[PDB]
């Protein structure tokens, strides 16, 4: 796998890749790597694809009873440590999750890195999976708080892209997620193979490649 | 008097209150009916509500594709001992992929309620039921009260007013135990035996609710307007 | 079963108060008198042996004054036994702090732990309480000299001269008389042995009747020295102050 | 003394029975149930004027699609709110659905008889739970301390429970619309009460499937109110 | 987790058109050592079931006390013990493979492999595999350890599927059994001559038999045979 | 050292037609290089209109289908008889197979049926429950044999239209019953011939809205 | 273990334990809180029967629970403790688990729940104590003030007292405090605090104490000349 | 994570940490504030394996602000210094021990001195003037042992600190990132933004 998500001025934008390995086979070329927690949360996932859906669907009944005792939403922060929290728990047991939880709360868009240790950052941008490199590559050259709505929309899939591309664990396909102060926005499922040779015309790149 | 306080004491002439108590509040109880004939077992059960505004309180329980029973006291205490003769049913199937013969369930019924008569602590179970059932031996009938005696029947009813449903059957024993292979007709014996306990109200199309149990019956329960076609 | 025999120690009256903690305290009430009286540099803690015998071995005898740590020492009312019991858990706690902080436990901090372990027994656990009173008599360099006391309800309270045990009310009105906030060690010493001498049930108050302790800043320079006093040191300040 | 979980001689848990006459002490809430809703309401009953009304919450959300009202002592409702929450939720993350009406009920219920020498006494509050699924449509449950719960058209608990039950039983009908039914427990609890009724010492609430469970604001409470006051006035 | 010590080897069985055939040698191997001769390892359990058992003998000599133990509570508060509700085949397979599985889940296997061969209150025959892990397979023939790779080849060419079943008499049946009973002793360096043979027949019953021993054995060609290659004295 | 694990081989295959859905396995049961039975069945009716299939170490995939199977009566039990959604089995499942996170089923588990709008539905699972809805998976020791035929023929990858070449695709026309039952066959020949856990016998199981059907069909016994 | 049911039902439904804690509530010394435009201020009565006290250490009425809550109490001394302590510890594990600090309503419903606890569990009895917690939600300019009791039930007051006498000073509070108004300054809030335990105290020396919490954290006591120069503005405006 | 610094001064306790976190082959974060204040005059800065630091470090803060409440009172450096080094000592025993590494830098109220405690992962505490965990002692202690006086300024120590930086810069295989610098005097803590 390869995910991203990133913060700017019209909150933040979560591009993941649809692939699943098992060794050298490709298991899967299409699954779910975001989960939408509540219409205001999403968390992405890379590691291993149990660990990834028990503990984020568990995060997600968590948060769920959090608004009902409180009478409202939770905190992108908090919601963030409450799965730190259950990694904890199970630390050094072998589990394998890499996720960030994006959202858009009080404080404005939230972005959350949690991992298996327990690790828990915040952040403007951040990459997990396999394919991550390729995707800072992209990101760090043209990623700014000006950026535009669509703009932001095609960098998070133009970086996903770079990844399937070089990386053998990536691909098949990339889903679009838009955070705003009014719930996420899905922006579609893309086809990698089809998505490529449109970027190489338009775009120019991948020179290298015949098509 | 003095030795009603709790289940673990003895009265001078060798009786528990505590026990009798427990009896005493199945007698407040909803009529209740069972009767089986040689290839099918019947239950009815005289549903109580609380007002016009509410529901009919269910009286019957199924435990297995094979076994279920009705109450008369109180429900939660059904509840309690009706999961456990799941539990048990089911323990059966999965250890010895055998079903629960219904005389060992009753033994098994027997034997929790007797525990909670003789700890401090505890009570008595308050309620009273009818188990009814088709195994490797054919229909089955049971009796329990929650002093722990569990009984084998042709036939019997409990609740309140059980007495004229009881009589009924102890006339009609000859012609219900003959009726096989025609389960309408055993319902319509039992609907018969459930009138005798009546007094003002008569029985409506959610008042009435019927199960039975046969060869090539599951365990199935008839409400609203299933059993219109025996009012 | 069991419960015919249960008195309930832990419930309320009608009134609201918890029975055997007043029950408790009215045993204490026949307590010999403890008094404890704080200075600008000390503290003096006295206190009443209970009708003695000629043949008790009073030099080696302890049954009011208690050493907790090197700065704090408490003064007994009420049942010994149970007092030890407490006592000996102070002490640890006081170790704990210790080992801990690397630093000597707060007076306070002390005593609120012991008035919660007393606070306990009157809320859960079905047992009886502690029917003991304690004068806390301590320094640390956060307060100072300090004052406390707690009885079987948990409750405690902090005090510049305080008493507990029988005569309360007419000891507690002869030390409200006399007492000044400007006071000394050496005043204090005689304060509180002038009050034991008026509310005393005894016929004279005298050396073998007495457990006597003070807690100084009079070591040499910046530190605290607790002094348990002799039977003969307690017969000397006697005849010092004139009372015998 | 005796045991908690002593039979009378008539066949009566002591303890159930006397936790009945504590929800009798209790503020009113009446639930009404029909085709297009269910609609709970309560009387607030706050003890002083310096008591901030809208701090009192007798009516309680539990999930999206079930609410619940309550009566008696109310700070034991609280432990039962909790539990009701949570299997409403864990059931939706164990079978990715939502829960049924009756058996987030039973499953309220099931903490009723768990008392003994467990809790050490039952529950002094009964609840109205009200709800709606796929399979049996606009529900409204009455849940004892007892352990039983008895579906009803219309139900009253608390103080004024048997004079409002009576008047409830005059009133209902199948054909009921939710805003006749709006005015039916505003009418009713204003019978009831012993201080005048507003927006301030009552409040309403209702469950839909589109919408879901709503607590109305005191800003359309009022109109109601209004709306009853004229229609009464009309004959 | 252990090891096994004492060890019985093959259990071979299969399905003729009234009943199930069973066997299994009387030997109790201690490594390569032969140590006990007088092993019976097929255990009946009424008389409509036969249990054979392979691998670690103390590990089936307590399965045999389970079983003994299964029969005494079977028969507790049940007039009909020896009649509807006596145990039937399939329960105490199932009985087995329960106790088998919750065994290796817990790292602590009984370190052997089952066959229960029986017949049932309708007629139908049944013949079921559990071992150590829990795993459990049905099919005509069945057979452990060695059994497996010599003796069914040799059974399924008498049943090689379903519909031969009817097709096969009793006496087919035990010729083929005995047959590959002679052909593990040839070829089983842990097995011996002395064997027990159980038939189950919806008619006639249980026999049970004891004391059989391979016979018919062919090693005339041995005399033949010199050197291991070019030696001809 | 004591395995608690083992394989016993066998392949198994689901595809979700518009309105039906089908559960293939074959019959053979193997340890090692021994066929322990020619016919023991891996897919069963669970009830409510599902069928299921635990591929992989069979003690474990046996377990599974029994508790999940006992899952389902105790749902009827407590909430009112009322049906079991594929959607909901799938969730219970991956329960049952989390609570053994750190000791493992170790299968492949599929089930298949039909959504709440009546459209037919196939679900995957991995042994330790990371579950996804699909329109077609093939599972088990000749997965990755027939899986590629299957993106091939059923979602008509790669597949072009003539003339256009390569900028038009193959459009993503509907399959029939008898259309899906014949790439199930074919799969499992194909499957049979190249891998030698794989023969014996094919027992397919179709669900539709008037029930579970099942059909039969032998394979090579070598 | 010991586990004997104290708090239980009687045949008129009342549960006698939770209601004798009340009466335990009633015996202790008056405690007041009053909330302004802009700030909260919590008033204690100080017996003085307890003369000889040493005030610098004696345990003070009014307890911080967290740098932006603090909460006051009427009745056993040795029961507040108890409760104020699992508050604190709460209090830090909100922090530690959620990264914001509890609202004075969550704080509040947590007491609640633990006097809850206590009236239907084996082997205890209820506390004898109610409490009133007030304070400022993190990142809120709207005073917050609620009161909780032993059996368990907890609500917000514009203006509450508890303890003993507490219906003499309730009745003043009733007809002096405006809901349209509320005391705009801390003046005029601590002015009217004063003025209500001043109908109950007896002499207005060391027998008051008052505790004034503002907004983001700002808690501070007043001290006894302070307190005495409200005293004496209020009895000279009574002399007419 | 790597690197953290300690020198403590005339009248103020420094404390230099590294801002990088790294997971794989992939630096996630270049601004990374590995610190917590314990008290308004204590701070404390860590470093170990990913995870067991913010944990430990929250779990001790959580432990010195409960004190500080119950108490009305801040402890001293060495009071809460002592409690770190028992729960690290506590800690190493365990099942499975936290394998974190701390500075305590904090200023004494009472005895208007600066304090700088080092305590590894096994409860090893020392006070020290200045002191560093891992290999960042390796290549400064050197210029710390040439440079330091203990009458330095707050000026002079974060030149001092410097130095220790450009050849930690120099020397070192590892890119961490620069560090975050953070005062520790009688006013309390405050962050040096410009480093
Ligand atoms: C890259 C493809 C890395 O290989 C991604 O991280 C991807 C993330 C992901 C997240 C949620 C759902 C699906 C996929 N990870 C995997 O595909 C993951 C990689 C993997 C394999 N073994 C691992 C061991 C430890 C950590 C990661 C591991 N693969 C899986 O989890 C495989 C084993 N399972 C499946 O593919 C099975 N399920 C796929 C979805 O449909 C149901 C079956
Ligand atoms: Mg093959």
């Amino acid at each position: 796998t390869t995910t991203l998500a990133f913060k700017f001025q019209h909150g933040v934008i979560a591009a993941v890749d649809s692939r699943a390995s098992a060794g050298s086979y490709i298991s899967a070329l299409r699954v779910n790597k975001v989960i939408e927690i509540n219409p205001y949360l999403l968390g992405t996932m890379s590691g291993c694809a149990a660990d990834c859906q028990y503990w984020e669907r568990l995060l997600a009944k968590e948060c769920r009873l959090y608004y009902l005792r409180n009478g409202e939403r939770i905190s992108v922060s908090a919601a963030s440590k409450l799965l730190s929290n259950m990694m904890c728990q199970y630390r050094g047991m072998g589990l394998s999750m890499g996720s960030m939880i994006c959202g858009w709360d009080k404080k404005g868009p939230g972005l959350y890195y949690v991992d298996e240790h327990g690790t828990r950052l915040s952040g403007n941008m951040f990459s997990t999976g396999s394919g991550n490199t390729y995707a800072y590559g992209v990101l760090d050259s043209n990623y700014k708080w000006d950026l535009s709505v669509e703009d932001a929309l095609y960098l998070g899939k133009r970086s996903i892209l770079a990844a399937a591309h070089r990386d053998a664990y990536s691909g098949g396909s990339v889903n679009l997620y838009h955070v705003t102060e009014d719930g996420w926005i899905y922006h579609g499922n893309h086809d990698v193979g089809e998505l490529f040779w449109k970027v190489k015309e338009e775009e120019g790149s991948f020179n290298n490649v015949i098509g | 008097n003095n030795y009603d306080g709790d289940t673990v004491t003895f009265s001078p002439t060798g009786r528990l209150f505590q026990v009798e108590y427990a009896l005493e509040a199945i007698k407040q109880g909803s009529v209740t009916v069972g009767l089986r004939s040689n290839t099918h077992a019947v239950l009815v059960a005289l549903k109580r509500n609380a007002d016009e505004l509410s529901s009919y309180q269910k009286k019957i329980i199924k435990c297995d594709e094979h076994m279920g029973l009705s109450l008369a006291g109180l429900a939660p205490d059904a509840r309690v001992l009706s999961n456990y003769l799941r539990q048990q049913c089911n323990y059966s199937s999965l250890v010895f992929n055998r079903k629960l013969a219904v005389e060992r369930a009753g033994h098994l019924l027997c034997d929790k309620a007797q525990k909670n008569t003789q700890s401090y602590g505890g009570r008595p179970y308050g309620v009273g039921l009818l188990i009814i059932g088709y195994d490797k031996s054919g229909a089955h009938l049971l009796e329990f009260q929650p002093s722990g005696n569990v009984t084998e029947l042709y036939g019997t009813a409990i609740g309140a007013r059980s007495q004229g449903a009881k009589t009924y059957l102890e006339r009609t024993l000859d012609t219900f135990i003959k009726i096989d292979g025609n389960p309408d007709e055993l319902i319509k014996a039992g609907v018969e035996a459930i009138s005798q306990s009546l007094r003002d109200e008569s029985l409506t199309v959610d008042n009435l609710s019927i199960a039975i149990v046969g060869k090539d019956t599951p365990f199935t329960i008839y409400d609203g307007e299933a059993v219109a076609k025996y009012i | 079963g069991s419960r015919r025999y249960d008195s309930r120690t832990t419930i309320f009256s009608p009134e609201g108060r918890l029975y055997q903690v007043e029950y408790a305290l009215e045993s204490i009430s026949h307590a010999g008198t403890a008094i404890g009286i704080m200075a600008s540099d000390g503290i003096v803690l006295a206190a009443e042996r209970k009708v003695t015998s000629t043949l008790l071995e009073q030099d080696t005898s302890t049954e009011k004054l208690y050493k907790l740590n090197d700065k704090i020492a408490v003064a007994v009312a009420g049942l010994t036994a149970d007092a030890e019991i407490l006592i000996n858990t102070a002490r640890i706690h006081a170790q704990n702090y210790l080992k801990t902080y690397n630093e000597d436990i707060p007076v306070e901090i002390l005593v609120r732990r012991l008035s919660d372990i007393k606070q306990g027994y009157t809320q859960h656990g079905g047992l009886r309480p502690f029917g003991v009173s304690f004068i806390y008599a301590g320094y640390d360099d956060r307060y100072g000299y300090q004052l406390y006391t707690s009885n079987p309800s948990g409750n405690y309270t902090g005090w510049k001269a305080i008493s507990v045990g029988a005569n309360t009310s007419a000891a507690q009105t002869l030390l409200q008389m006399d007492y000044k906030d400007d006071m000394k060690v050496d005043d204090a010493i005689e304060l509180a042995l002038k009050t034991l001498s008026k509310t005393t049930d005894s016929s004279a108050l005298t050396y073998d009747r007495l457990e006597f302790a003070t807690i100084r800043k009079g070591a040499n320079d910046g530190e605290v020295y607790q002094k348990i006093f002799k039977p003969q040191e307690i017969k000397d300040i006697l005849v010092k102050t004139g009372i015998t | 003394d005796r045991g908690v979980s002593t039979f009378s001689p008539e066949g009566r848990l002591f303890q159930v029975e006397y936790s009945l006459e504590a929800i009798k002490l209790g503020s009113t809430a009446i639930g009404i149930a029909t085709k297009e809703g269910v609609v709970l309401g309560v009387e607030k009953r706050a003890t002083s004027p310096l008591l901030e009304s809208d701090s009192i919450e007798k009516i309680v959300e539990i999930d999206r699609h079930i609410g619940c009202a309550m009566s008696g002592l109310t700070a034991d409702a609280r432990s039962m709110i909790e539990h009701a929450r949570t299997a409403a939720v864990t059931h939706n993350l164990y079978y990715d659905e939502d829960i049924n009406v009756e058996s987030l009920t039973q499953s309220v219920c099931d903490l009723a008889l768990r008392f003994g020498e467990l809790m050490s006494r039952p529950f002094g509050v009964a609840l109205l739970i009200a709800g709606h699924d796929a399979d049996d449509g606009y529900q409204l449950f009455h849940a004892e301390p007892s352990g039983t719960f008895y579906r009803y058209n219309a139900k009253a608990i608390g103080s004024g429970s048997e004079g409002a039950q009576a008047e409830l039983l005059n009133e209902w009908h199948s054909s009921l619309t939710l805003k006749e039914a709006e005015l039916l427990v505003l009418k009713i609890l204003k019978q009831v009460m012993e201080e005048k009724l507003d927006e301030n010492n009552a409040q309403l609430s209702c469950i839909t499937k589109q919408d879901g469970f709503k607590i109305y604001d005191n800003e359309k409470t009022a109109e109601l109110i209004k709306e009853l006051k004229e229609k009464e006035a009309a004959e | 987790t252990q090891q096994p010590i004492v060890t019985g080897t093959s259990v071979i069985s299969m399905k003729y058109d009234n009943g199930v055939i069973i066997a299994a040698d009387n030997l109790g191997s201690y490594g390569s050592l032969l140590r006990f001769n007088g092993v019976e390892r097929l255990i009946p359990v009424g008389d409509n079931t036969v249990v054979g058992i392979s691998g670690d003998i103390s590990d089936m000599q307590h399965i045999e006390r389970l079983l003994k133990d299964l029969v005494t509570e079977n028969a507790y508060d049940n007039p009909l013990a020896d009649a509807e509700e006596a145990l039937e085949p399939s329960y105490i397979f199932e009985y087995l493979a329960t106790v088998m599985y919750q065994r290796r889940s817990k790292m602590n296997p009984l370190w052997n492999a089952i066959i229960v061969a029986g017949v049932q209150s309708n007629g139908d025959q049944f013949l079921r595999y559990v071992n150590l892990l829990g795993v459990t397979y049905s099919s005509p023939t069945l057979a452990t350890g060695f059994g497996a790779h010599m003796a069914n080849p040799l059974l399924r060419k008498v049943v090689d599927r379903e519909s031969d079943i009817p097709k096969t008499t009793v006496q087919v049946a035990e010729e083929a059994i005995v047959n590959a009973m002679r052909v593990l002793y040839y070829r089983d360096a842990r097995s011996s001559r002395n064997f027990s043979l159980a038939i189950i027949d919806k008619n006639t019953g249980l026999t049970f038999k004891k004391n059989l021993q391979v016979e018919n054995m062919k090693w005339d060609f041995a005399k033949d045979i010199k050197g291991y290659g070019t030696q001809k004295i | 050292q004591f395995n608690p694990y083992g394989d016993n081989g066998g392949t198994i295959l689901g595809i979700a037609g518009e309105d039906f859905a089908v559960l293939a396995g074959d019959t053979r049961n193997i340890t090692d290089y021994s066929i322990n039975s020619r016919y023991e069945p891996k897919v069963f009716d669970c009830g409510d209109n599902i069928v299921m299939s635990a591929n992989g170490f069979a003690a474990d995939g046996d377990a599974l289908v029994k508790r999940f199977k006992n899952s389902v009566k105790w749902y009827h039990f407590d909430h009112n008889d009322k049906k079991l959604s594929i959607n909901s089995a799938a969730r219970n499942i991956q329960h049952l197979l989390y609570s053994r996170r750190f000791f493992p089923y170790y299968v492949y588990n599929i089930i298949a049926g039909l959504d709440e709008d009546g459209k037919g539905a196939v679900y995957s699972f991995d042994p330790v429950g990371s579950y996804q809805r699909e329109q077609c998976r093939a599972g088990g020791a000749a997965a990755s044999l027939i899986m590629p035929f299957l993106d091939n023929q059923v979602n008509f990858k790669n597949q072009y239209e003539p003339g256009t070449n390569g900028k038009v695709k193959k459009p993503l026309k509907y399959l029939s019953v008898e259309e899906v039952i014949k790439l199930v066959r074919d799969s499992f020949t194909s499957a049979t011939e190249r891998h030698i856990q794989v023969g014996d016998g094919l027992e397919i199981l179709i669900v539709t809205k008037d029930g579970v059907r099942k059909e039969f069909y032998e394979l090579k016994r070598d | 273990g010991y586990d004997r049911a104290l708090s239980i039902f009687s045949p008129d439904g009342h549960i006698f334990q939770v209601e004798y804690a009340l009466e335990a509530v009633k015996r202790g010394t008056c405690a007041v809180g009053v909330k302004g435009k802009n700030c909260v201020v919590l008033g204690c009565e100080r017996r003085s029967t307890l003369k000889l006290q040493d005030t610098r250490i004696t345990p003070s009425k009014v307890s911080k629970i967290d740098s932006h809550v603090v909460l006051s109490f009427s009745g056993l001394n040795a029961d507040s403790r108890i409760l104020i302590e699992k508050a604190r510890v709460e209090a830090q594990s909100h922090r530690l688990t959620l990264e914001d600090p509890v609202t004075v309503e969550y704080l509040t419903r947590y007491v609640a729940g633990v006097q809850q606890r206590y009236t239907q569990s084996g082997g205890v009895r209820p506390f004898g104590v109610s409490t009133l917690i007030a304070g400022f939600d993190p990142r809120d300019d709207e005073p917050k003030l609620y009161q909780t009791e032993p059996s368990g039930i907890y609500s917000s007051w514009s203006a509450q007292t508890i303890g003993r006498n507490s219906k003499t000073v309730r009745e003043f509070l009733e007809k002096n405090y405006d809901r349209k108004e509320p005391p705009a300054t801390v003046e005029e809030c601590v002015k009217l605090t004063v003025r209500s335990l001043l109908e109950v105290v007896q002499t207005g020396a060391k027998n008051i104490e008052i505790t004034v919490v503002k907004p983001d954290s700002d808690i501070v006591a007043l001290s006894s000349e302070e307190i005495n120069q409200y005293v004496t503005q209020i009895e000279q405006e009574k002399q007419e | 994570m790597d690197i953290i610094l300690g020198i403590r001064v005339q009248d103020s306790v420094i404390l230099a940490s590294s801002k990088a976190v790294t997971r794989g082959i992939s630096v996630l974060k270049d601004s990374d504030d590995k610190t917590r204040q314990l008290s308004p005059h204590t701070l404390m800065s860590f470093a170990g394996e990913a995870g067991d630091t913010v944990q430990f470090a929250e779990y001790i803060q959580a432990n010195i602000q409960l004190y500080s409440i119950r108490e009305d009172y801040e402890l001293s450096p060495q009071a809460v210094s002592s409690f770190v080094r028992q729960e690290l000592a506590k800690s190493i025993r365990s099942r499975r021990p936290y394998q974190v590494n701390v500075l305590i830098g904090g200023y004494d109220k009472k005895k208007n001195k600066p304090e700088l405690y080092q305590i590894d992962y096994l409860g090893t505490k020392v006070e020290l003037p200045y002191g560093a965990h891992g290999y960042s002692g390796f290549y400064t202690f050197s210029l710390l042992d040439h440079h330091y006086r203990p009458d330095m300024t707050t000026e002079e120590g974060l030149d001092l600190l410097k130095l220790c930086v450009q050849e930690l810069e120099k020397r070192m295989p590892m890119d961490f990132k620069g560090v975050i610098v953070k005062i520790v005097d009688k006013d309390g803590i405050r962050q040096v933004d410009d480093f």
